[PDB]
């Protein structure tokens, strides 16, 4: 019956802003703090700072003094924390909680979180490479082949093939972070090797972030 | 100011405790929380004062604390236990702790490598595609290698992922100049897992 919903992700370039919301139901909005913590990618949880509904008082955590500032509806029930000036390792899962009727800073009640990404790199749409079917890819029966979805800004690429009509044997495998800021995936298909000469397989690679849709026909070579 | 291991593995029925550490000064140490939490989703508050739990936790979640050491014990290991694990004392958090439950038997990954496409050549790139699935536990070790010279520069590999079968997967990338491809015999890459090692290779031919 109580809920904390979140607004959803953002991809920010270092020194923009960020405004996150938190929409409280369930329960009487000024009886419980509304408190804020982020989660560092491969990082336990960073308590932040809290808003008070009732009077709107806030607390922060050092850090986050002078970039951080929190405020609330209290005629609409949420919760709102701005983020001013980000940096790189401002990078994380940020979440909204409210404790236990203990009021013990135990955190009964989450929000579903926010991914907030800062970096420097720009939206960029990718680059689709076959990954043809040869001798040193086939299994007997069976072919791997697929494609290489290589230098995209920011997540995420769907993948599909010959519009959705060939499911079984898709697999597309999570993306790769380079060092350059950019991500990369492949996705590859197990087919019957006596295929290969007569049924076309096109890959669909779709990023919506940069408007971007390829398709790739993919053949042996 | 909170200090828990990195991980702690078991098998199912097993019970295995996580410790949570304060400073020696740390006088509100007693009201320790401990969460649950699937990585990118929501954490589930599990215990909350040292040992209460609330409604609808399983009995097999139990808290304790001796002094500045706080433990949370995991009765009868159970796949659905496998998470990360945070405990917290008001505003300071433990660094988590994964928790791995083998519960599968060990399964060889299938290896399959491609070599960069002729359509990557031709825009001055080069980009070695090795695809690691179907392993478990999803502790591979992945080396790449040039002709039988070991290659740490453009390596990316990623962490292994649940597949839907219960079974892991992970891609490693190379990065490499076309005239690196094409200058040497071979390249490879290599796959440990469990004592055994399966190597694909790749030639520019």
């Amino acid at each position: 019956e109580v809920r904390l919903v979140q607004s959803g992700a953002e991809v920010k370039k270092p020194g923009a802003s960020v405004r996150v919301s938190c929409a409280a139901s369930g329960y009487t909005f000024t009886d419980f703090d509304i408190h804020w913590l982020r989660q560092a990618p491969g990082r336990g949880l960073e308590w932040m700072g809290w808003v008070r509904p009732l009077g709107g008082g806030v607390s922060y955590a050092r850090q986050f003094q002078g970039r951080v500032t929190m405020t609330r509806d209290f005629y609409i029930d949420t919760a709102f924390m701005d983020f001013r000036n980000l940096k790189m390792d401002d990078t994380a899962l940020y979440f909204c909680a409210r404790m236990g009727a203990a009021r013990e800073w135990d955190f009964q009640y989450w929000g579903q979180g926010t991914r907030v990404l800062v970096s420097s790199a720009s939206t960029k749409g990718p680059s689709v490479f076959p990954l043809a079917p040869s001798s040193k890819s086939t299994s007997g029966g069976t072919a791997a082949l697929g494609c290489l979805v290589k230098d995209y800004f920011p997540e995420p690429v769907t993948v599909s093939w010959n519009s959705g009509a060939l499911t079984s044997g898709v697999h597309t495998f999570p993306a790769v972070l380079q060092s350059s800021g950019l991500y990369s995936l492949s996705s590859v298909v197990t087919v019957p090797s006596s295929s290969l000469g007569t049924q076309t397989y096109i890959c669909n690679v779709n990023h919506k972030p940069s408007n971007t849709k390829v398709d790739k026909k993919v053949e042996p070579k | 100011a909170l200090t828990q291991p990195a991980s702690v593995s078991g098998s199912p029925g097993q019970s295995i405790t996580i410790s949570c550490t304060a400073s020696s000064d740390f006088r509100g140490f007693s009201s320790v929380s401990w969460y649950q939490q699937v990585p990118g989703r929501a954490p589930k508050l599990l215990i909350f004062s040292v040992n209460r739990r609330p409604s609808g936790i399983s009995h097999r979640f139990s808290g304790s604390k001796s002094g500045n050491t706080a433990s949370l014990t995991i009765s009868g290991l159970q796949i659905e236990d496998e998470a990360d694990y945070h405990c917290n004392a008001y505003e300071f958090f433990g660094g988590g702790t994964k928790v791995f439950v083998l519960g599968q038997p060990k399964a060889a990954p299938s290896v399959t490598l491609f070599p960069p496409s002729s359509e990557e050549l031709q825009a001055n790139k080069a980009t070695l595609v090795c695809l690691i699935s179907d392993f478990y536990p999803g502790a591979v070790t992945v080396a790449w290698k040039a002709d039988s010279s070991p290659v740490k520069a453009g390596v990316e590999t990623t962490t292994p992922s649940k597949q839907s079968n219960n079974k892991y997967a992970a891609s490693s990338y190379l990065s490499l100049t076309p005239e690196q491809w094409k200058s040497h015999k071979s390249y490879s890459c290599q796959v440990t897992h469990e004592g055994s090692t399966v190597e694909k290779t790749v030639a520019p031919t």
